[PDB]
DNA sequence: ATCAATATCCACCTGCAGATTCTACCAAAAGTGTATTTGGAAACTGCTCCATCAAAAGGCATGTTCAGCGGAATTCCGCTGAACATGCCTTTTGATGGAGCAGTTTCCAAATACACTTTTGGTAGAATCTGCAGGTGGATATTGAT
DNA sequence: ATCAATATCCACCTGCAGATTCTACCAAAAGTGTATTTGGAAACTGCTCCATCAAAAGGCATGTTCAGCGGAATTCCGCTGAACATGCCTTTTGATGGAGCAGTTTCCAAATACACTTTTGGTAGAATCTGCAGGTGGATATTGAT
């Protein structure tokens, strides 16, 4: 038939770095998928508005950052920004 | 004859149901209601098993939270019994009535 | 004349169980018909949006995605069935 | 020699995918090079945060496989995740144990 | 240069109430109202199209959008004016 | 020859061209069919007509010729559907409907 | 020397204020509060006068709606006087 | 700039309760209301100012406040927003 | 305090539904190299409007007295919901045709893309106009003491 | 019920700020008119998975009794609404200098646009593994009566 993408394999890989001996049921994996799609939409959507308000054609990490600052609660935001900045820096230095 | 005083069994049920996660409305009856309501919007419809399931999950979660707020309004009234008045006041402040 | 109207299928014992989960200890008799009313209004709002999604896709089967999307519009986002 | 952008950013999440999803999502005419890296880093981090707490919840119940109840207990017992998911229902999650004090038997 | 629906709002005002005016603060609110409904419908349309793997927004998505967004009677009349306008537009 | 605007072709007061333009620039999809703007301009025109119809009445009822914000507020709050469409909207300088709970009245 | 009973003037005020739409918080005082809160967030910030007005129009409409819910909560307690326990219940149910 | 929360004077909070349909007010309502307003304003100004900065501006605009209110579900009509 | 009826725990057990490891085929990704295009920052700067100081005056905030009345504590009566055992009618579960959700393929109406030509909605600056705010006053409630 | 002290309704009326009203410029819009690309309706069909039916399964409806709680009534102390005196700080009217936003132009780092090669995540089917849900047992905490 066709294909049905899901974040499952990635969710699973991260589960291992955190709890190498812990598992996760199917229904739970579905919640995590729902969770990842949900945050994605919220962050992208916000980034989208930011660009439009400022009459910009491009969504740069700058927009993803401000979106994060606007959507995530304090500490969560603090770290979220941190991880994001690190990933770009590293990606560049390569 | 052994008899539990009023409230002792209810309190037991609150402890039990807050620990579990199973749905509490019987499925078939729920399914019948869902389909009925649907029938007024469009005839001859079919429902994926998982769609009915999603609706029950959403409905129950919704009612369980409305009951929480209702208890709070009853207690505000200095009662320990939820009444129509209390569900009414909570839905109103929730913006569901206004 | 039979034995039950459909909304009456949501029963006292079940409504009680819900309340229990919501921490309610003592329930007034009139609460039962009151709860059914609220449940009916809640399902009408969601099923209507979901079915509007079904027609738009020219289908005759309501899918979990149609409910999940209606739920999200009504601000009642549900995780577990796509989301 | 072909290396994935995810490895370059040093992330487990699909950077190539997030990029594809940003473009198709009609969020903007254009999508910068670093935005997908960043957005995938944020997605990964939040994913670790919830599994980290749910894992613990699994341990507290003498269980090794995380289920919905474990994710619900993780989110609602955490002020911040609870806020982020304030208008979200986790299927098959139940509620936190809680009984208003005045409904308790007079000791 | 900054556009607004002021002149159209004004024309419409003149059809329903030929002898009534509108203060600027009220026009401002009317401009807000129109831009608000616009984003709400288009957005609804946008998602609608995506959910169905369609890359085009047509009079048909706008119509479902209108049905999901507006309450009962208002939709009934909105859908009418909308169908009516497209049919009339298509014959020229 | 003669060049008729798309609005007149649709029998509309609202600007079909503008709406079409706004639709594309707002990035809602890759493509925007010709009917979309016609239909949207029409729904937008119908809604402003209904509210002006009602605000104009509140003006007249208060012996005024010029509609102000309070007139828009009264028309909206007194209309069940417009009240819901705008259930989460604040109309600046709109005030509130007069309303006093019964237990607060004397005698 | 003529004296209206307690509550008569309060009812007079409700009818008066529910009839008009002017802002009720003094303007200058409200602006200093805005600048103070904003400042403790980021320094050297400037404000367009309409920006302070929009914050004020929103703030007053938010508090007025809050007082209605509070008022409902107090009456639900068989009272006619709003108290903190009432404002708190209205916000707890609102999801605040 | 120190203690401006007291500019929201007892009289002004009373007028607001009135429009709100309130007949009798307890003495402790005034400090509670100031608290409520402070959080409300904190959240709106926080988001508004985030918009200012993302645009590398030093001046908070009406649009900044209007987009901030829409983020929080308190859509306001009348100032461009 | 003294049992006595039950509910709740805990340590151990084992079968199976759901989790897992495994190979393979593969279209759809995702990465890579080249050519062309452009969004938007650095740079210069015109021009709106924001902060600010000045001054006058009255609207309105503050502080007080005084007593009416309401929050809330306490007592209380009947009414009504919790508990419970009693008896079966409805829900749940596992099994079977076929109705539609889809994958695939075709082909045209309709949507880009691009070049001109043409109508027009803003607006910079005017001068003229009109609805109503706010002051005045006297006819008409609405309140509260007696 | 009558009466005095206030507040309120309200139509008439004049000053002014805010609204309607051109005159002229116009570049950004919108429209007309070939040429090129293609999205997705439409027709056909294959394989799920959904509606339905039988039967093994496990809740719910029903009447009795009584204890406890909703809410009516009573009471009192203190606190909150009126009314009032005093004066200050908001508000209103202006002018001023400048920071900072927003228009315009030049130009390059980054992004789009194929085209080609490699890889990888989702699917299908087959087989073996395993975390835990109930089910037992016996100990013990809980509850309610005496």
């Amino acid at each position: 038939k066709s294909r049905k993408e899901s974040y499952a394999i990635y969710v699973y890989k991260v589960l291992k770095q955190v709890h190498p001996d812990t598992g996760i049921s199917s229904k739970a994996m579905s919640i995590m998928n729902s969770f990842v799609n949900d945050v994605f939409e919220r962050i992208a959507g916000e980034a989208s508005r930011l660009a439009h308000y400022n009459k910009r054609s491009t969504i740069t990490s700058r927009e993803i950052q401000t979106a994060v600052r606007l959507l995530l609660p304090g500490e969560l935001a603090k770290h979220a920004v941190s991880e994001g900045t690190k990933a770009v820096t590293k990606y560049t230095s390569a | 004859p052994h008899r539990y005083r009023p409230g002792t069994v209810a309190l037991r049920e609150i402890r039990r149901y807050q620990k579990s996660t199973e749905l509490l409305i019987r499925k078939l009856p729920f399914q019948r209601l869902v389909r009925e309501i649907a029938q007024d919007f469009k005839t001859d419809l079919r429902f994926q098993s998982s769609a009915v399931m999603a609706l029950q999950e959403a409905s129950e979660a919704y009612l369980v939270a409305l009951f929480e707020d209702t208890n709070l309004c009853a207690i505000h009234a200095k009662a320990v019994t939820i009444m129509p008045k209390d569900i009414q006041l909570a839905r109103r402040i929730r913006g569901e009535r206004a | 004349k039979v034995l039950r109207d459909n909304i009456q299928g949501i029963t006292k014992p079940a409504i009680r169980r819900l309340a229990r989960r919501g921490g309610v200890k003592r329930i007034s008799g009139l609460i039962y018909e009151e709860t059914r009313g609220v449940l009916k209004v809640f399902l009408e709002n969601v099923i209507r949006d979901a079915v509007t999604y079904t027609e738009h896709a020219k289908r005759k089967t309501v899918t979990a995605m149609d409910v999940v999307y209606a739920l999200k519009r009504q601000g009642r986002t549900l995780y577990g069935f796509g989301g | 020699k072909a290396k994935t952008r995810s490895s370059r950013a040093g992330l487990q999440f699909p950077v190539g995918r997030v990029h594809r999803l940003l473009r198709k999502g009609n969020y903007a005419e254009r999508v910068g090079a670093g935005a997908p890296v960043y957005l995938a880093a944020v997605l990964e981090y939040l994913t670790a945060e919830i599994l980290e707490l749910a894992g613990n919840a699994a341990r507290d119940n003498k269980k090794t496989r995380i289920i919905p109840r474990h994710l619900q207990l993780a989110v609602r017992n955490d002020e911040e995740l609870n806020k982020l998911l304030g208008r979200v229902t986790i299927a098959q999650g139940g509620v936190l144990p809680n009984i208003q004090s005045v409904l308790l038997p007079k000791k």
